[PDB]
């Protein structure tokens, strides 16, 4: 997912 | 070219293509090695060197 | 040698196209033109297994068809949605949307856009539920004998039309026993907690519906007892007897007395196990898996009454009907999990077999329907006719409103949109008109089926709805004469007719989108 | 114009021309990345890798201190038959115990050195990182990539400085490399990137990524650099 | 024929040239017929029975099997225009089609491939410089509509064309919802983290936007309450079944009065695990393994809900959501075990709701963050995936016109200018690129033809016009806001599409014109094919 930011 | 299985390659190497060829006669199965050798001596010419050769053998 | 780009794949389009969609469409709603009204006639169907469907409902006739055809596929497919949806009105939907898609042609073939056409219908449908909103009538839930009429005028179509009295009243004091509310405000009718049980023989008056439930289960040991006045049970999810683990255990033993004290530890347990089920002093222990023999014997000695081998289905609607809950470790039993709410015990024998009743509840939220008759094809149709009857009265519960039958709500709706159309310019006009036009093929159905003149009945109909006050003038489907519904009584749910023209509608809006097809692509 | 200075920029960056006789063109890897065109063709002066991180949370890391590992982080296991026998069931709570602990000292030690970035080599017999180690990881706030291959060591190692650890006892705040930036990226819709730049250590490595908008083109192209690299290796190999 | 054994076809020239050609128009026709908001759909039916209906050229073209390469090659052009941007899947497979058409004339002329190549790429080249001018800043405009009339636009020619305000208000409300704050460098909108959910049953027009999360689960056990209002939840990801020994460890018995003992703390360590995580007052416990029948009565006696089988995206995504974190194990970083009140995720309300005979679960109003979830109804499974098809375009158009501020005129206007000017631009070459050049832009104009063929109108008439129009824009700078005037298809005359409300991302234009000039060189390199026997 393009979501992998700080946790 | 489009091989036995379906692959596809485009290429102008000239090494490539007589790879990916299938020559039969023998006598056309010593130029394919011959490309070979001049890729791995110099990585430049694999055409030019076959087309000396063939060349040659003509004016024999 | 041969040169192809996409093999043995079939492409066709154009007009073409879209008139085998209009065709198919066409003939699907035709199969089935004959099942509507109360002088609906059966159909007998042969299924590939062997077994044989008599039945009049449209969902039952039209999923025991195969077609090639994907627009006899669609149409199949939105049978269905309307019957899981609502239940009733599967047929009616069927032939709306014939119509709605055969008076599409005519634009068609006169060089008008499809596009033109989806915007008119879409513009029309939203007028549509405006008028039925507007002509609704309020009902009273409390009214038990308008509850009565209201599934009387449901059911005066099939075959349980003979015994609408008894029908009428097994469905109501199902949905009103199964209605219930629970933590927080989760108001829920669900009817997986109403089983019905059809079983051969005797007469059709004696069906009737149970406070409790009936499995097909007998003792363990003859020398329980099988009536009990006052009981207490306990339901367990868990095998009284003794069982391997399963972390790949061994044993290994050089003494003499070390078999005997390993084969005499399992009686032990077995012993503790029935030791804490006695605790609870019950009367009744029902259990989905195994009893072993120590345990029955235990148990016997303790004057308790065991089944074995219990459906969880038929174990959770028990749990409901007499409130104990199910626990699988006995050492967490409680006095809490010991359901108290029977009020009898029975098992008796119908016809070289045995039944085990719990009957006479103080408030269960479960219960059985029991269906006596001729044979196992009629018990099936009553069957589906009390599903629809239930399903009717689930949705009056849900949304109490009513509108008129016998097409008086089709007239009012095109009236309206006839009426509203001339405020119109452009060339939408048409469509719009030819919609409500084509919402006349109810009535018009209802008066062939009853067999009169529908070429005069049909205009008076319409010269009766042009007045001011007629909107609940109709057919009469028995004699073929004209009357104003109220003095007759038939009134249906309104969810069941804004989900028939909605599903109608948009099954027209997508097979009139369709230009070309592409067949046998392989996957 | 624009793949004719990469080319030469590959290959002046591998050799010392004051006694450079030939090149070694394995120095040098390819790696064909499909999406975008050819214009989207780049040199990396540090490593690139074409497998994802493990660890859910941790992308990017500046200051990077990275460690390589040729052991497992699983419980132990003897090369020997080995087998544990419970008799009593105070050694079914016992055996958990012990097994967890195990784990978390190995964790601890490595903490212990200052580690950011873990590479973990490929093994096919026993599990090389397991779910307790990986969640103690992340709560070390590691970044973990696993699979390395076992024939790319040698340029890692040439390429990032680091030295190889094949036991716990030798792993060593001098065993590890430095990087300025290690980070993964996500292209466009084609998948995900791992990228170390700025090596204190700058070994005589270079990668060269490939793009195009199809296979063909691709290969094609892959083709024309390799011919353009052995060309500068013959200028090399003969001044004339 | 006779020397050359290859064992194989081998083909050279023309032919090879004129085949190729054939494919790729034949490929464009195929798709040709569904292009505008006056296009159709198209049915596709398999060796089974299995029906599906759709416009969506990527679709289509993956649906499809074909054998020859050069129309493969299309096809994987349209795969990399819908992963790369997501809308305009149909535009660039036409667009390469007829530059392949027109290059090949010029090759049949004595023209070498080369020079029209080269030609090609500066074309290409200045296109893309001068499609920077046409830019509107989205910023100037106001941005709601801005946003309402793309979506609109993007929306349009699907199955839910009329319906385009409320499901345009709706992808935009969700997009707005999803965003998400970065470094705070760049903003970012990760779409595809909106769950939607199909349910066939009422009217689209009662498809309904959920701010929170839908999960296609239901609970554990009937016993079990269905609604919670204020919501406690702890995500877990490994089962909550007895225990069992590794593969490594075996039981030995020896003494027989020892087997009591291990039987009852098999079970007796997950009842332990399991009090654990009650304790801290937990209402909702989510977990990706299962719950044995043994352990379900401890949530059963305790008052809380239980869903097992949760995929792993939707965990992730409620616990990001609603602020509770993933765990693995309950180990700490000391030999114990420990679950702590701080790792709890909280909801305003967990609700269990049926749909169309089926059940579902509603998870509102998560307070860490926010979440969307969409449920669409239609008439059945056709039209709800086609539903969800034409909104995941909708969707990506929103996040490119959001993540780049610039949005560019439709219906052809762009087309008609970028011609204009590339056939004015080709006189100042002077050689034998002008031709190519002049290709280039004569090919540029087959969306307005297309359009108005599909549109039934007079194609021929309707270019004219917008021809004679821009060029009058391109002269006469006081007329410059000619250059905006597209096409209208319901009347049959030019509109200043900016003021109507037709826009589209830029990126699409500039990346339709890149790999549809890549596709066309790659091919128009081909001159000869040799194809090997199967074995
Ligand atoms: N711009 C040019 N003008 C003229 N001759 C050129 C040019 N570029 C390359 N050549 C010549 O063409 C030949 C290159 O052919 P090429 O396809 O590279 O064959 P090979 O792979 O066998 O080297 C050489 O004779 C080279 O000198
Ligand atoms: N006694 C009656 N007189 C006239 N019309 C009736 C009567 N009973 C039912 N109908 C009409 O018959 C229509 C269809 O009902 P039915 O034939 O049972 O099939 P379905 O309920 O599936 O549409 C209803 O719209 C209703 O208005
Ligand atoms: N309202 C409109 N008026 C004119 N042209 C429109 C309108 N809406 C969309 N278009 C055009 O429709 C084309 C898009 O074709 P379509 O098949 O819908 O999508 P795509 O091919 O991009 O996947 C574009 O050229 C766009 O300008
Ligand atoms: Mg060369
Ligand atoms: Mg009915
Ligand atoms: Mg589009």
């Amino acid at each position: 997912e393009e979501a992998e930011e700080e946790a | 070219i489009q091989d036995g299985k379906g692959d596809v390659t485009i290429t102008n190497d000239g090494a490539t293509i007589l790879k990916q060829m299938q020559v039969l006669h023998p006598a056309a199965r010593m130029l394919v090695e011959l490309s070979k050798a001049q890729d791995i001596e110099a990585g430049d010419g694999t055409t030019s060197v076959v087309i000396i050769a063939g060349s040659l053998l003509d004016s024999c | 040698p041969v040169l192809v780009l996409s093999q043995n794949t079939k492409r066709e389009s154009g007009r073409k196209v879209q008139s085998g969609n209009i065709n198919a469409a066409k003939t699907i709603a035709d199969i089935i033109r004959t099942c509507l009204g109360p002088k609906s006639m059966m159909k007998m169907l042969l299924d590939p297994m062997g077994g044989i469907v008599m039945t009049n409902d449209g969902n039952a006739i039209l999923r025991e068809i195969q077609v090639q055809h994907p627009a006899a596929k669609s149409m199949i497919e939105i049978s269905r949605t309307q019957d899981e949806e609502v239940g009733d009105g599967t047929t009616s939907v069927i032939i709306l949307a014939g119509e709605m898609l055969s008076v599409a042609e005519h634009f068609l073939e006169q060089q008008m856009h499809p596009t033109v056409v989806i915007s008119a219908y879409r513009k029309a449908l939203d007028d549509m539920i405006s008028t039925l909103k507007k002509i609704s009538i309020p009902v009273d839930i409390s009214d038990s004998d308008m509850m009565l009429n209201i599934i009387n005028s449901s059911i005066t179509t099939k075959a349980i039309s003979r015994w609408s009295s008894l029908a009428c009243n097994i469905a109501l004091d199902a949905v009103k026993m199964v209605q219930f509310e629970e933590n927080g405000r989760k108001e829920i009718d669900i009817k997986k907690y109403a089983r019905v049980e059809k079983i051969p023989g005797g007469i059709i008056e004696d069906s009737c519906v149970l406070r409790g439930v009936m499995i097909n289960k007998d003792v363990t040991h003859p020398r329980m007892r099988r009536y009990i006045k006052n009981p207490r049970i306990v339901l367990l999810d868990s095998s009284l007897e003794y069982k391997k683990g399963e972390s790949q255990t061994d044993i290994e033993i050089t003494r003499e007395e070390d078999f005997t004290r390993i084969l005499q530890m399992e009686e032990e347990y077995i012993q503790q196990l029935c030791e804490d089920i006695i605790q609870l002093k019950p009367d009744v222990v029902i259990t989905e898996k195994g009893i072993s023999d120590l345990a029955q014997h235990y148990l016997m000695r303790a004057n308790i009454t065991a089944i074995r081998r219990v459906r969880k289905t038929d174990n959770n609607r028990i749990a409901r009907a007499c409130g104990a809950r199910i626990v699988s470790r006995p050492e967490e039993l409680r006095e809490d999990d010991v359901g108290t709410g029977a009020g009898l015990l029975e098992i008796k024998k119908i016809g070289d077999e045995y039944f085990t009743f719990i009957t006479d509840c103080k408030d269960p939220k479960a219960c059985t329907i029991l269906l006596r008759g001729a044979s196992k094809e009629i018990l099936s149709e009553v069957e589906r006719n009390l599903q629809d009857a239930m399903q009717v009265c689930r949705n009056v519960l849900l949304d109490p409103q009513l509108v008129p039958g016998g097409g008086a709500s089709e007239m009012a709706v095109a009236h309206a949109l006839t009426e509203k159309s001339k405020a119109m310019t452009g060339v939408e006009q048409w469509p719009y008109r030819a919609v409500a036009q084509a919402l006349e093929v109810i009535p018009r159905t209802l008066i062939q089926n009853c067999g009169a003149s529908t070429i005069r009945l049909l205009t008076s109909l319409r010269a009766k709805h042009t007045q001011e006050n007629c909107e609940t003038w109709g057919v009469n489907g028995e004699t073929g004469t004209l009357v104003d519904m109220k003095e007759l009584g038939i009134w249906e749910p309104l969810a069941v007719k804004l989900q028939t023209y909605k599903t109608a509608v948009e099954t027209a809006v997508l097979l009139l989108r369709i230009d070309d097809i592409v067949s046998g692509h392989k996957k | 114009s624009l793949l004719s200075p990469m080319s030469v920029n590959a290959v002046m960056k591998v050799i010392d021309p004051a006694t450079a006789t030939s090149v070694d063109l394995r120095d040098i890897k390819i790696v064909k990345k499909l999406g975008g065109t050819i214009d989207d063709c780049e040199l990396v002066e540090g490593l690139v890798l074409t497998q994802k991180v493990s660890n859910s949370g941790i992308t990017r890391v500046e200051k990077a201190k990275i460690g390589l590992i040729q052991f497992c982080l699983s419980a132990p296991k003897t090369d020997m038959d080995n087998q544990i026998v419970v008799s009593d069931y105070a050694q079914m709570d016992r055996v958990l115990r012990e097994e967890r602990a195990y784990i978390l000292n190995l964790v601890k030690q490595i903490k212990k050195t200052g580690c950011n970035v873990l590479l973990i080599q490929k093994s096919i017999l026993r599990d090389a990182l397991s779910d307790l180690a990986l969640h103690f990881l992340n709560k070390m706030k590691i970044m973990v990539i696993k699979d390395i291959e076992r024939e790319d060591i040698e340029f890692i190692c040439k390429t990032i400085g680091t030295k190889p650890v094949a036991h716990i006892d030798q792993f060593t705040a001098d065993m590890l490399g430095s990087a300025e930036l290690a980070e993964e990226v996500n292209l466009n819709g084609s998948g995900k990137l791992l990228k170390i730049t700025g090596c204190a250590s700058p070994g005589k490595t270079v990668t060269i990524v490939v793009r195009g908008s199809n296979k063909l083109v691709i290969e094609e192209a892959e083709r024309s650099i390799h011919d353009a690299l052995c060309v500068i290796r013959c200028l090399v190999k003969k001044r004339a | 024929e006779g020397p050359l054994s290859v064992f194989g076809d081998r083909s050279t020239g023309e032919t090879i040239r004129s085949q190729n050609v054939m494919a790729a128009a034949s490929i464009a026709n195929i798709v040709k017929s569904s292009l505008g908001p006056v296009g159709l759909d198209k049915m596709l039916v398999d060796d089974i029975g299995d029906v599906t209906i759709t416009n969506d050229g990527a679709t289509i073209l993956k649906l499809l099997e074909v054998e020859h390469p050069a129309a493969k090659v299309l096809c994987e052009l349209a795969d990399l225009q819908d992963k790369e941007v997501g809308d305009g899947t149909t535009s660039v497979v036409i667009i390469a089609a007829e530059l392949l058409k027109n290059a090949d004339e010029l090759v049949k002329q004595k023209i070498h491939p080369t020079s029209v190549i080269s030609g090609y790429r500066l074309a290409c080249k200045e296109a893309v410089r001068y499609i920077n001018e046409n830019l509107i800043v989205n910023t100037d405009e106001l941005g709601r509509d801005c946003l309402i009339n793309a979506a609109k636009t993007s929306m349009s020619s699907k199955i839910i064309g009329i319906n385009g305000d409320f499901f345009a208000n709706m992808v935009v409300d969700a997009v707005l919802a999803i965003k998400y704050t970065d470094i705070r460098g760049q903003p970012r909108y990760p779409v595809n983290s909106v769950n939607i959910l199909k349910a066939h049953g009422r009217s689209q027009m009662e498809s309904m936007l959920i701010s929170g999360y839908a999960l296609n689960c239901v609970v554990g056990s009937q016993g079990m309450p269905k609604r919670i209002v204020n919501a406690k939840i702890a995500c877990l990801d490994f089962s909550l079944q007895k225990t069992k020994m590794k593969l490594g460890v075996q039981v030995v018995i020896t003494d027989p009065e020892k087997l009591d003992q291990i039987r009852q703390r098999e079970s007796d360590i997950t009842k332990e695990r399991i009090q654990k995580i009650l304790a801290t007052g937990a209402n909702v416990i989510l977990t990706t393994g299962g719950i044995d029948d043994m352990c379900l009565k401890y949530f059963v006696e305790a008052g809380a809900m239980a869903v097992r089988r949760v995929l792993k995206r939707d965990l992730k995504r409620i616990a990001k959501a609603s602020g509770a974190t993933i765990l693995s194990t309950l180990a700490n970083l000391e030999g114990e075990e420990t679950f702590e009140a701080a790792m709890l995720g909280q909801a305003e309300e967990v609700v269990q709701e049926r749909i169309c005979d089926d059940e579902l679960i509603l998870i509102k109003n998560t307070k860490a963050r926010t979440s969307a979830s969409i449920i669409l109804r239609g008439a059945n499974d056709f039209m709800c995936d086609e539903m969800e098809r034409s909104l995941h375009d909708a969707l990506c158009v929103v996040k490119r016109v959001l993540e780049s501020k610039s949005v560019v005129p439709g219906g052809g206007a762009v087309e008609a200018a970028l011609s204009i000017y590339l056939e004015n631009y080709a006189t100042s070459m002077g050689s034998r690129e002008q031709l190519a050049i002049a290709e280039f832009a004569r090919s540029l104009l087959v969306i307005p033809n297309t359009l108005a063929v599909n549109a039934a109108q007079d194609s021929t008439d309707l270019v004219a016009k917008l021809r004679a129009f821009h060029n009058e824009a391109q002269v006469n700078p006081e007329r410059k806001n000619l250059k905006w005037i597209g096409l209208d298809l319901s009347n049959g005359k030019p509109r200043d599409n900016k003021q109507a409300g037709v826009f589209e991302p830029t990126i699409v234009k500039v990346k339709s014109l890149k790999f549809a000039t890549e596709a066309a060189i790659t091919i128009l390199r081909i001159d000869d094919l040799i194809k090997l026997h199967p074995e």
